């Protein structure tokens, strides 16, 4: 009841062993009270890394998206090596969705070692299991086996219904994801630990379909974009290998669904000038002469009856002389550009009415009159010629044609292929102008570059008219265990892209979310714009280019930051060599960069001089040192991780504040929450998400099917906890409800739209369903709900929520009102209670944690010493928590090296990993998630509870209490222990 | 959207009359030409005489026979009567709209591209 | 609890090495962020296991060159008790020459 | 009671018999997945023999009923897994004992 303290475990070692004398029944006591449990404990295990390729292919289909939506592949496995570094292999084959899926080296949820169907934007195929959400359900099938050699597995996914189905050696199995949200784009993965060999097929030329394709599907491989090439390549990553070395990167930018469709803009309604009847025919004329000239040139010829075999030309006359069906068409196709012309933003009309005057035509030899005759002298429009301007006005028009064409198509019902298949609907191009190639683009523009060229050539009047912050910015920083508060030091960062880089020295109070410059924590410097940024920005010297080092580098014996660029001392406005003077040691720094989308560059810290370049002119015969350099042991380095976690209240947080009443009269314990600086400057107004920090766990079998009578209190099941919402607030943007272990949308725009759903459908082998279990990361009430059910009204919104640990069933109520929405959940699951707010008035909400008649109230749920005493009460430990969606992480201090490559057409893409790697893995049992026990370096307390508690192991353990030592041995294992001793880190 | 609805294509002795209706319902825009195009079980689909809207016809290599072509606008309404029947005639007919002129456009590939082909109908040749 | 007596020696007996070496050379990062931490927890267990019996004639024999080359040397390389060491590291190899 | 699933299949044939020792390589969770036994790192094969009934009626019964060369799980309830008698500081009173085991060399 009082959180996780190092003094109760010292006091809980002196009643074990005191003056030399140890108490065996006191011993036996406590180590049989809390060390069976494993709970409110600390607990490690030996894990093994995964690591998992995507084969780089997108497909997801959207509201006028051009993807047609039934896909099959196909892998190969042939060597698989059992219980490698005592440890079973992991194995999956699968799909994954390109938002929510954002695998990281270590850690993760569960234990660790996360593959893909252990998060619910990812859904994972075993041997004989089916994975989602990090749920494993058993699957049958004629051959009940784990993933071995010589085995296939066949994927294929149906979007236009949300299936995903897939076959085992040619035996289709009867188990199948169905119900998955369809926001974003799937793609294979291939999840795999060490000693695995495994080859793609994704049909045509990389890899063969060994089995046909489902009617219907079509294979993975003609999903490719045209610019785009096979290539594997991970997800996301802010680490790679280059000639120099480690070099850090930024973000991965990645299309979206909403890419795909084309969204073109309305020309045709608008009216247009009355120039169309004067200049826009003789732009009609000129198109006719140009077009005449390009048959001329071709062998074509002027025959009346229209042969295209026989090169006839069915005007046959020197002025195009086309009729209605021929003319017009011309004549609309030149007002339709004039349209789209203008209502691109730009205008339509003249500005020079002498100019088509000084057009003289450029005349041509009677050579170019064949047949008939069908010359018209080109009118000679160099006169004018594009401006920059007019180019992209030339772009915006073609992009708006192929952009109406497309849209256009896909209403016809054309769906994209990276093949021409007109027999089956399907273009190259149908991707929108801009997704478009090089060639396709100038196919589409070089006529508008000539009908623009007119236009010029009559001189016309046309003439051209917060979480992202996160998602766009990544960090990386030195270890705040080599803080150096005196000295001289030197690193060196090379940018081998051109970006918004920002590179320098930061203090160790740095918060993850505050950018680099915009605090005076740190003298950073952003040579993109050729600026220097502590607490704002200012010039300094000139912007770098591609490829370029800096030699970031202070003096404390100065107390300045000095900056070169490829030995080139940089120089202020005024000529000063000091980028900055006056620096204060304080509480010292280090070295930080940060690096955005696309970006890549080495961070040369200074360990080896041999490689440190430019040493000799910037930092030597300076005095300076290079930074690390004695470091025998490469530098360990923290990045700035990006995945959205609960953390608590901070009690100084400048714009909202929680209150603890409890024990008033005819009122149940509650928390208070309220707006600091609602109605004042600075209000921010976001969707806030709070929960509870303890959860209710469901029993493990679910085994069932006034005064309160006191006989249903003592054998009753349900829990019931309110939340009061009150005047002010809106009842529209409210939510209550209960939260899985594994919730991490940190959306501005929420909404109970946007809740992880999945429907898992088991059948037999006839095909008939038997099982329709159903995965949410949210159980939550929608707020219009509440709204309706209801000017502001003074009475406080009470929302009742009951619950059912036996049973397993879930019941929502609103003043009163039992609402009709009914929630189901399995045995041995955990929620947290949690609610989603609005700030709209200064005082907003507040948890009532109480009890009803025959209803027993949570505080029973949390806490075993109180699950018999039916007053409600708030111990110090249940707080409330919002959801941070970035902090700070560690870097593994090794990488896996997987080696993939193309073996062959037939052989598709061969894919080798035999390199183990075991790194250890602390897992915090009632917030369900895990950490390396390197991370605990820069968390002290924990280090010393867990400290303590070896300490509490040893004192059980002392005087040679031999079962305790063997049930200690249990939790703590020899290979554990060896590869403690063995670790330097 | 223009759809293109094709009946006809009867099966009988070679040399039996055979009359196809195609008719194109949709926008009245870009509605200027009318193709048709065959192709067997197993192989391309080459174009058959082409007429549009000006009553100009562009025959090509597979006219080979009696392929009397008759359109109107009124109503979309395009007849084809392939009344002549030899055993390589068998195939599927298909009736094409588009906005392109004369099979040919000096636009470029937008309009090119913007092509509505139609459901159909089946011949044979006995 | 029955373990690997000999594995975990010659595992042990390395550490030793190679911590009296890194220790020998200056290094600014110390394994375990201290001298203490780097020597004094391996001198425990080599002591242990020195009390226990499991180190061999010749691995006594390479303790004692770790003690002290010159002084224990059979008919450059730093003796244990040369360089700066703390007090910790001081009673444990009091203890070993007890 | 207790329920035995095989994960990747075994000879079939060499059924182990009364008077014989084998040698597995388990690894036991709880309930909850929360590991406890493992023979993985100890680097050591657990060595029982049939008849002596000096491992738990679950575990032998377990390796009696399946043949050589296969790994399975096996579902022992308390009832065959210490039941109430549970182990003080390890294995819980009340606790259905989930082991991962494997059978090789059967002598």
């Amino acid at each position: 009841k009082h959180g996780r303290n190092h003094k109760v475990l010292d006091v809980l070692c002196s009643l074990c062993v005191c003056n030399g004398v140890a108490v065996r029944s006191n011993q036996d006591l406590i180590t049989e009270n809390l060390l069976p449990g494993r709970e409110l404990l600390l607990q490690t295990n030996l894990i093994n890394y995964v690591t998992s390729i995507r084969p780089n292919i997108f497909v997801g289909r959207a509201e006028g998206s051009t993807q047609y939506g039934k896909w099959y592949f196909e892998v190969m496995v042939d060597e698989v090596v059992p219980f490698l570094t005592a440890q079973a292999t992991h194995l999956r084959v699968g799909w994954a969705l390109t938002e929510g899926y954002s695998p990281y080296p270590g850690g993760g949820e569960g234990w660790g070692g996360n593959g893909v169907g252990d998060d619910l934007y990812s859904y994972g195929f075993d041997g004989l299991h089916l994975w989602t959400g990090h749920v494993a359900r058993p699957v049958t099938s004629p051959g009940q086996h784990l993933l071995a050699p010589e085995d296939v597995v066949s994927c294929c996914l149906d979007l236009s219904v949300p299936s995903i189905s897939f076959r085992i050696n040619g035996c289709p199995v009867q188990g199948v994801f169905e119900a998955f949200n369809l926001d974003g784009l799937f793609f294979p993965v291939v999840s795999f630990s060490a000693g695995v060999k495994v080859r793609f097929l994704l049909g045509g030329r990389h890899g063969e379909f060994k089995f046909l394709p489902p009617p219907g599907y079509a294979p993975c491989h003609e999903a490719v974009l045209p610019r785009e090439r096979l290539r594997l390549e991970p997800i996301k990553e802010y680490r790679r290998e280059g000639p120099r070395g480690p070099h850090l990167v930024g973000p991965s930018r990645c299309l979206s669904h909403t890419d795909f469709v084309p969204c073109p803009v309305d020309t045709v309604q608008i009216v247009l000038p009355p120039h169309l009847e004067r200049i826009r025919e003789k732009l009609a004329e000129n198109i006719h002469e140009l077009w005449a000239l390009t048959r001329i040139e071709q062998g074509w010829t002027y025959g009346p009856v229209r042969d295209d075999n026989k090169r006839l030309h069915p005007c046959l006359v020197n002025f195009h002389s086309l009729p209605e069906p021929e003319r017009n068409y011309n004549l609309q196709m030149s007002g339709e550009t004039l349209k789209t012309l203008l209502a691109l933003g730009c205008h339509v009309g003249m500005a020079d009415e002498k100019a088509e005057d000084n057009l003289k035509k450029t005349k041509l030899p009677k050579t170019y009159m064949m047949s008939n005759g069908y010359k018209p002298a080109p009118l000679d429009l160099s006169h004018v010629r594009l401006t920059p301007a007019q180019t992209t006005l030339v772009d915006r028009l073609a992009e708006n044609g192929h952009n109406v064409w497309a849209r256009d198509r896909v209403a016809q019902g054309w769906s994209y292929s990276a093949v021409q298949d007109i027999p089956a609907r399907r273009n190259p191009r149908l991707v929108p102008y801009r997704l478009l190639d090089e060639a396709t683009k100038r196919s589409n523009r070089d006529s508008l570059c000539q009908a623009v060229r007119t236009l010029l050539g009559y001189g016309y009047n046309i003439e051209p008219p917060n979480q992202s912050r996160w998602d766009r910015v990544r960090i990386f920083r030195a270890e705040k265990s080599y803080t150096v508060q005196s000295g001289r030091w030197y690193f060196e960062f090379e940018a081998v892209t051109t970006g918004e880089m920002r590179v320098g020295w930061a203090r160790p109070e740095l918060r993850p979310d505050v950018e680099l410059g915009a605090d005076e924590l740190a003298y950073v410097f952003n040579g993109h714009r050729g600026q220097r940024w502590h607490l704002g920005s200012e010039p300094f010297g000139r912007p770098w280019q591609s490829g370029d080092v800096v030699g970031c580098m202070i003096d404390l014996t100065e107390n300045t930051i000095i900056f070169t660029l490829n030995g080139e001392v940089l120089m202020s406005d005024s000529g000063s060599e000091t980028a900055f003077r006056e620096i204060e040691i304080g509480d010292g720094f280090l070295p930080v960069c940060s690096l955005g989308p696309g970006q890549v560059g080495h961070l040369n810290l200074g360990q080896d001089v041999s490689s440190l370049r430019f040493f000799a002119i910037c930092g030597l015969q300076e005095g300076f040192e290079p930074f690390a350099i004695n470091m025998q042991r490469p530098v360990t380095t923290w990045f700035s991780k990006s995945l959205p976690q609960f953390e608590p209240v901070p009690p100084e947080h400048p714009h909202y504040e929680v209150a603890r009443m409890d024990g008033t009269v005819d009122t149940p314990p509650c928390l208070r929450l309220a707006h600091r600086t609602w109605g004042s400057q600075n209000s921010l107004v976001e969707m806030l998400f709070l929960r509870l920090s303890l959860p209710v766990q469901f029993h493990q079998h679910f085994r069932c099917t006034n005064r309160d009578d006191p006989e249903i209190i003592l054998n009753t099941t349900t829990y019931y906890y309110s939340v009061r919402v009150f005047a002010g607030q809106e009842p529209s943007c409210v939510w209550v409800g209960w939260v899985t272990p594994d919730y991490h949308q940190h959306d501005m725009n929420f909404d109970l739209s946007k809740v992880r759903a999945v429907t898992v459908t088991m059948g037999d082998e006839q095909g008939n369903v038997h099982s329709s279990l159903k995965c949410s990361n949210c159980y939550m009430v929608w707020g219009g709900d509440f709204v309706s059910p209801g000017r502001i009204s003074h009475t406080d919104l009470v929302i009742g929520c009951l619950v059912d640990l036996a049973t397993g069933l879930m019941t929502f109520t609103a003043n009163g009102k039992e609402s009709n929405t009914f929630f189901q959940v399995e045995p041995n699951t955990k929620l947290f209670p949690a609610v989603f707010v609005l700030p709209t008035h200064q005082n907003v909400i507040q948890f009532e944690l109480g009890k009803q008649k025959n209803i027993m109230p949570l505080s029973a749920a949390m806490f075993l010493s109180e699950r018999k005493n039916p007053a409600p009460q708030c111990p110090p430990r249940l707080e409330v928590q919002m959801l941070m969606p970035v902090s700070w992480s560690r870097m593994p201090n090794h990488f896996l090296q997987v080696e993939t490559r193309r073996a062959g057409e037939r052989l598709g893409w061969a894919v080798q990993c035999q390199d183990p790697l075991t790194m250890m893995a602390l897992h915090i049992p009632e917030e369900n998630r895990c950490m390396d026990i390197l991370e605990l370096s820069e968390r002290l307390d924990l280090q010393r509870f867990h400290s303590h508690t070896l300490r509490l192991y040893r004192a059980v353990c002392a005087l040679g209490n031999n079962r305790v030592a063997h049930a200690l041995c249990s939790h703590v294992d020899q290979a554990q222990l060896l590869h403690a001793l063995e670790d330097a880190h | 959207q223009v759809q293109l609805q094709e009946s006809g294509g009867g099966l009988m002795q070679a040399g039996g009359s055979l009359r196809l209706s195609c008719t194109a319902s949709g926008s009245i825009f870009s509605i200027n030409s009318m193709g048709w195009y065959r192709q067997a079980p197993g192989k391309q689909r080459e174009l058959v005489a082409t007429i549009t809207s000006g009553n100009s016809i562009n025959y090509a290599d597979s006219v080979k026979g009696r392929f009397t072509i008759s359109r109107d606008n009124a109503k979309n309404t395009v007849y084809l009567q392939m009344n002549s029947l030899k055993p390589e005639d068998t195939a599927v007919y298909y009736c094409n709209a588009d906005r392109v002129p004369n099979g040919y456009n000096p636009w470029g590939t937008p309009n090119d591209e913007y092509d509505y082909w139609g459901q159909g109908t089946q011949v044979t040749v006995s | 609890p029955a373990i690997p007596l000999e594995a975990l020696r010659d595992k042990a007996l390395r550490m030793l090495g190679e911590a009296v070496r890194d220790g020998g050379q200056h290094a600014r990062d110390p394994v375990g962020g201290s001298v203490e931490f780097q020597f004094v927890p391996v001198l425990k267990l080599v002591s242990t296991l020195l009390v226990m019996g499991i180190f061999g004639d010749e691995d006594v024999k390479q303790i004692l060159k770790m003690i002290e080359p010159e002084v224990f040397t059979e008919e450059l390389e730093e003796g244990l008790l040369q360089m700066k060491l703390p007090e910790s590291v001081k009673l444990q190899m009091c203890n070993l020459l007890e | 009671g207790v329920e035995i699933e095989t994960i990747s299949p075994g000879d079939g044939r060499t059924f182990p018999k009364k008077g014989q020792t084998c040698v597995v390589h388990y690894t036991g969770m709880l309930q909850n997945g929360k590991k406890f036994d493992s023979s993985r790192d100890r680097n050591k094969p657990f060595k029982f023999r049939i008849g002596k009934q000096e491992v738990i009626k679950g575990f032998e019964e377990g390796a009696a009923q399946m043949s050589l060369g296969q790994r399975a799980k096996l579902t022992c309830t308390p009832d065959v897994a210490y039941g109430a008698t549970g182990h003080p500081g390890v294995i819980p009173p009340n606790a259905t004992l989930i082991f991962d085991v494997e059978l090789l060399n059967l002598e």
